[PDB]
């Protein structure tokens, strides 16, 4: 009967969750972590990594 | 000898590296200071880098593994190489203001 | 070059400066590594084919 | 060495595996997440 | 990458005539790449007279100097050499020998490193 409030709550908490899900994309660079991708390579090819 | 350039004998070599789930033993030369906790600073674990709060933990590492991860999908527990511990990673203080 | 070596390395420190003193001119050419940052690094196990 | 030719021959046998038979394919640490 | 070219050769010749340059690399690049001489005259610009390959397979001239200069390599001191007669009034320039670190040339726009200036003047 309350399924409606219920909804509420879970539109909003799950859909936070997915943008955190979201930060441990490669988005086709070689490394997700920032430290890594700035200890491992040049700061000329960095820049575009 | 007096082939042409492309005759005389090259020597090759070629490093293969691995970066796996266990403590690294090729280490570059670099010091080691004191192991300082309840502060947020700066660290270096085994070339990885970071600023946050080491705290002591008390999650069960299993004997091989080496970091660790969050339901985040990021690291936050990490074992000290010269003493084998647990330590939990946290931002230090944070936080938006308004006047 | 048909029966390439393998050698292991494993529980020691590696200064790298020593191999930029070896020919006159050679080729240095790394894949995800920069020559310059890869003495700061900690690589687990590191194999050598000659 | 030495040989041996008391060998019997059968038909092969089978059985089912359940669900046996997974290992940790990553050694990272992680806790109660459902991965993929 | 840290190349260092040393250049030389160089000096006052008569027209028509042949003179000695040569261009030595050390240090060490990511390949083997082509390796070519730059000319400049004065208040003019910059442009290229050649390239060749490192493996002495395949040669590019310009076509201002097709016919009249060449370049080679060494066997067993890894300097490249370049040779040239019928030299004209316009030769009288500065040179420059350049590494270019790619396998395959496409053009001459990119210059990777150059080398130190070597002035050679013609007249009578
Ligand atoms: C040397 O390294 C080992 C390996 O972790 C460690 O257990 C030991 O305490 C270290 N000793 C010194 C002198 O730091
Ligand atoms: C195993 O093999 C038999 C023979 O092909 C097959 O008919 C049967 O369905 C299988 N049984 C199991 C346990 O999967």
């Amino acid at each position: 009967a309350l399924g409606k409030l219920q909804d509420v709550v879970n539109h909003n908490a799950q859909a936070l969750n997915t943008l955190v899900k979201q930060l441990s994309s490669k988005f086709g660079a070689i490394s997700s972590v920032l430290n890594d991708i700035f200890s491992r390579l040049d700061p000329p090819e960095a820049e575009v990594q | 000898p007096t082939y042409g350039v492309g005759h005389q004998p090259y020597r090759v070599v070629v490093l293969s590296f691995e970066l796996l789930h266990a403590p690294a033993t090729v280490c570059g030369p670099k010091k080691s200071t004191n192991l300082v906790k309840n502060k947020c600073v700066n660290f270096n674990f085994n070339g990885l880098k970071g600023t946050g709060v080491l705290t002591e933990s008390n999650k069960k590492f299993l004997p091989f593994q080496q970091f660790g991860r969050d339901i985040a999908d990021t690291t936050d527990a990490v074992r000290d190489p010269q003493t084998l511990e647990i330590l939990d990673i946290t931002p230090c203080s944070f936080g938006g203001v308004s006047v | 070059v048909y029966a390439w070596n393998r050698k292991r390395i494993s529980n020691c420190v590696a200064d790298y400066s020593v191999l930029y003193n070896l020919a006159p001119f050679f080729t240095f050419k790394c894949y995800g590594v920069s020559p310059t940052k890869l003495n700061d690094l900690c690589f687990t196990n590191v194999y050598a084919d000659s | 060495c030495v040989n041996l030719t008391t060998r019997t021959q059968l038909p092969p046998a089978y059985t089912n595996s359940f669900t046996r038979g997974v290992y940790y394919p990553d050694k990272v640490f992680r806790s109660s997440v459902l991965h993929s | 990458s840290a190349v260092q070219l040393q250049a030389s050769g160089g000096g006052f010749v008569q027209p028509g005539g042949s003179l000695r340059l040569s261009c030595a690399a050390s240090g060490w690049a990511e390949t083997f790449g082509h390796m070519g001489w730059f000319r400049q005259a004065p208040g003019k610009e910059r442009e290229f007279v050649s390239a060749i390959d490192w493996w002495d397979t395949v040669h590019y001239y310009a076509d201002s100097v097709k016919g009249r200069f060449t370049i080679s390599r060494d066997n067993s001191k890894n300097t490249v050499y370049l040779q040239m007669n019928s030299l004209r009034a316009e030769d009288t320039a500065t040179y420059y020998c350049a590494y270019w670190d790619m396998d395959y040339l496409q053009n001459s726009i990119p210059v990777d490193y150059w080398g130190q200036g070597t002035q050679v003047t013609v007249s009578s």
